[PDB]
């Protein structure tokens, strides 16, 4: 899934 | 109160979004990831939505999100109370 810092 | 109750156990990513949409910017939830068991995630109310950060770790036990490293989660949280957690907007953690 989607993370700001990834 | 202390242990169980500084993370929201059993809470999904989208449940966190649901709760934080009812709060103002910078409010946040720390949760154990369901998508990546054994990860922690930080969900944070932004201006129009809720965004998620992955708590990164190294072999020495440090905690990080971006590049500054911390020896505890608590220290990581405290740093993001006065340095922005977002690299595009100013978003400080609040509780």
């Amino acid at each position: 899934d989607d993370y700001v810092n990834v | 109160i202390e242990f169980p109750e500084w993370f929201h156990e059993g809470l999904s990513r989208h449940q966190a979004e649901n709760l934080l949409m009812g709060k103002d910017i910078g409010f946040f939830i720390i949760r154990a990831s369901q998508s990546s068991p054994g990860d922690f995630s930080i969900s944070v109310r932004h201006e129009d939505d809720v965004q998620h950060f992955k708590v990164m770790r190294d072999t020495k036990g440090n905690y990080f999100l971006w590049t500054e490293k911390f020896p505890s989660l608590n220290k990581l949280v405290d740093y993001y109370r006065t340095t922005s957690i977002s690299k595009q907007k100013q978003v400080f953690l609040r509780d």
